[PDB]
DNA sequence: CGCATCCGTGTAAGCACAATTTAACACTTTTGTCAAGC
DNA sequence: GCTTGACAAAAGTGTTAAATTGTGCTATACTGGGAGCCACGGATGCG
């Protein structure tokens, strides 16, 4: 649980550098928030993993 | 990027959601990207044109 | 079931009466922040380190910047040179200028 | 001498506060040596 | 090795071996006559599970009587 | 966005959330739950309460 | 539904997938606006001035540039997840297998030629590929095996599946090592390199209250009897027997430094004072002598194992 | 203003090249050792 | 009791080869997942 928040945090460390447009960026985002929500509290939202 | 803490999002009921006066189903939204949100409005803006 | 925490321990008596000499380096880093590490009396003291909010701090004494000899990173344009030369570019910009002005 | 407990709410000031150092990596340790991977998981 | 581990070793006339010992003895409180015993070997083409070179089983055979705290019904 | 950019502010995620946070007092919220609940004939007493 | 899956999949079709004709321009402004800017630097550089006619079309031509890209990442966006839906059940998330995916579409779009005349889905598929591999590889394990160990892994499995179809029966670290050129400890070795972990959260003991961590000794625990005697030898063998021998211990002390810590050579603890090396030499031999005496040899018998 | 019903919730790389780390070899300095004598 | 000098073995410096690890490239066309074998309390519309 605690790597999926570190890689997720990476790759939009790198989207955000590339300049990608923010549709991908936005799911990113998304997805870090899925991964925190996940570990602090899997499964109080959607699918646990 | 910023995250918020899942407890006091859907806290039964959310806490964040009555601090910051948003109904839930719609704060839901605002979180994971699912729609917009104005966070400032110009007045003075408006008064000269 | 038994196993190990990769690692291991010992019971050597602890004292605190008689220790090495410690000369505390203190580096501060971009954001603002400064923070203090004891080293031996031998010195040898690095002119940047990594410090406890995560990003490297230089020492504050003064001593020691870096050439920034490092190989800069490669990019789009790198990328894009290689396939095509100049010459067709000028062309391709002046295409698009002339288009413009049509 | 313990009084009475408190629990608070913390604030990113708090967690850089405990954190003796940044995690940068997710490595735990080593494939070959066993040895915790540095700027990682387990880090010494 | 700890200095006075190392002074120790000098005053007498061993040396550390680079083995330590895990040999196998009798749990607490089990005690009786070896009756029998059972090798397995990897050399000698037994079907010893992944990575176990030898495998050995011994049987203690022991004579209870009845005494204080014993059962009955 | 595009027609009246400067009118306005918006964002979207935990981003604006969190604006909203800082742009937010508490005091006249405060304020405006107690002179509800004073005067909540109806169903808003409850909820300002 | 709370899907974020569903979520993507519906949002990626805002943009249409493109066509042969439609797309050559992207890559065209795209060029032009990165030219646009390299003229710019120059014009920085050199110090050289433009008609602002020319100056508003080559900054123009740069934001078209910039849009054209961001048009056609969007519409190949699909691609992205058309290729990497296969790679599920290995490991991985699905949405990271996307998003990887995505940077090798860029990686794509900053790399394609349509100066050759093939097409963008032949292209990028390959980089879209790679980037899904080189994300499988580098962050599907909890302990990170370097790339090409894994490739060394995955050659053994696709070797070993291969034998075992055509042989039926499970092959033999003999028959590995013959196929794969390779030692069978080497075999064993790579087998254990690939053997994953297991999570102590596991329940044990066919009741699902227990966990499998409770069952786990600790093999470092400081056992007392030991950590007390340890310190018992620090005042039967560090001290009575220096009291009664004088500087014929007080030597000792240096030489294996129970105090300071630091062993040291016989020049470092004779060279600070008036005895030379081989002094000390005879000294340490006629110490061990006198404490090998029957009567000091008894008491630390019981020290040592 | 109370009750019926709706909702939230606890199946598919491999190669090439560059860079870093680790070992093997060679020589040199240092340490411990021995005899003999001052 | 203590010192001098030759000698053998162990511990350093440095060069080199090798093993080990990290990053980039491959152009028919391929473009929107697939899994899947409940009861209780609090709230809102209706009568």
């Amino acid at each position: 649980l605690y790597r999926r928040v570190i890689n997720r945090n990476n790759r939009l460390k790198r989207l955000i550098d590339l300049g990608a447009p923010e549709i991908i960026v936005n799911n990113e985002k998304r997805m870090l928030q899925e991964s925190v929500d996940a570990l602090f509290d899997n499964g109080r939202r959607g699918r646990p993993v | 990027a910023p995250v918020t803490h899942i407890w006091y999002f859907k806290g039964v009921p959310s806490r964040l959601g009555y601090l910051l006066d948003l109904a839930p189903k719609d704060l839901e939204k605002i979180i994971y990207f699912a729609a917009y949100v104005i966070t400032s409005v110009d007045d003075e803006m408006r008064h000269n044109e | 079931l038994r196993g190990s925490r990769l690692g291991a321990v010992s019971y050597e008596t602890d004292r605190n009466h008689d220790l090495a000499p410690r000369q505390v380096a203190r580096y501060r880093t971009d954001n603002g922040e400064e923070f203090d590490v004891p080293f031996a009396d031998d010195a040898e003291i690095p002119g940047t380190w990594l410090c406890r909010n995560g990003l490297e701090g230089t020492l504050i004494e003064g001593d020691v910047p870096e050439p920034k000899k490092v190989k800069p990173p490669r990019t789009h344009w790198d990328m894009l040179l290689e396939r095509r030369s100049v010459e067709e570019l000028e062309e391709l910009l002046k295409e698009r200028l002339d288009l413009i002005k049509a | 001498f313990f009084d009475e407990l408190r629990i608070g709410l913390a604030t990113a000031d708090d967690i850089r506060n405990w954190s003796y150092g940044e995690v940068k990596k997710p490595e735990t340790i080593n494939y070959r040596t066993l040895k915790p991977e540095k700027d990682g998981l387990f880090c010494e | 090795l700890t200095p006075e581990e190392r002074l120790l070793r000098a005053i007498f006339g061993e040396k550390a071996r680079e083995v330590r010992d895990t040999s196998l003895k009798v749990p607490h409180g089990e005690s009786g006559k070896v009756i029998g015993i059972r090798v397995f070997s990897r050399e000698d083409d037994d079907e010893l599970p992944a990575g176990v070179n030898e495998l050995v089983r011994v049987y203690v055979a022991q004579k209870r009587k009845i005494s204080d705290g014993d059962k009955l019904a | 966005q595009d027609r009246y950019g400067e009118y306005f502010t918006g964002a979207m995620g935990a981003e604006s959330i969190k604006k909203l946070i800082e742009n937010f007092d508490i005091d006249a919220e405060a304020e405006s739950l107690r002179e509800v609940i004073r005067s909540g004939k109806g169903q808003k007493k409850l909820r300002a309460l | 539904s709370a899907d974020s899956v569903r979520a993507y999949l519906k949002q990626i079709g805002k943009v249409a997938l493109l066509n042969a004709e439609e797309e050559v321009e992207l890559a065209k402004r795209i060029e032009a606006g990165l030219y646009a800017t390299q003229k710019l630097a120059e014009l920085a550089e050199k110090g050289e001035k433009l008609p602002v006619q020319q100056r508003r079309d080559m900054q123009w031509i740069c934001r078209d540039g910039d849009r054209a890209k961001n048009h056609l990442l969007e519409a190949n966006l699909r691609l992205v997840v058309s290729l990497a839906k296969r790679y599920t059940g290995r490991g991985m998330a699905f949405l990271d297998l996307i998003q990887e995916g995505n940077l090798g579409l860029i990686r794509a779009v900053e790399k394609f030629d349509y100066t050759k005349g093939y097409k963008f889905s032949t292209y990028a598929t390959w980089w879209i590929r790679q980037a899904i591999t080189r994300a499988m590889a580098d962050q599907a394990r909890t302990i990170r095996i370097p790339v090409h160990m894994v490739e060394v892994i995955n050659k053994l499995g696709r070797i070993q599946r291969e034998l075992l179809q055509d042989l039926g029966r499970e092959p033999t670290p003999e028959e590995l090592a013959k196929e794969m050129d390779i030692t069978p400890e080497k075999v064993l070795e790579i087998q254990q390199y690939a053997r994953e972990p297991i999570s102590l959260d596991q329940t044990i003991g066919d009741e699902g209250d227990s966990q499998l961590g409770d069952f786990i000794e600790d093999s470092e625990a400081v056992v007392a009897v030991d950590a007390v005697s340890f310190t018992l030898l620090q005042d039967q063998l560090q001290s009575v027997l220096e009291t009664l021998s004088e500087r014929e211990a007080g030597v000792v002390r240096l030489r294996f430094g129970l105090t300071d810590g630091q062993p040291r050579t016989l020049d470092e603890i004779g060279q600070v004072y008036g005895v030379t090396r081989e002094r000390i030499r005879q000294i340490e031999s006629k110490t061990m002598s006198k404490l090998r005496h029957p009567s000091r040899s008894q008491v630390l018998r019981d020290y040592l194992d």
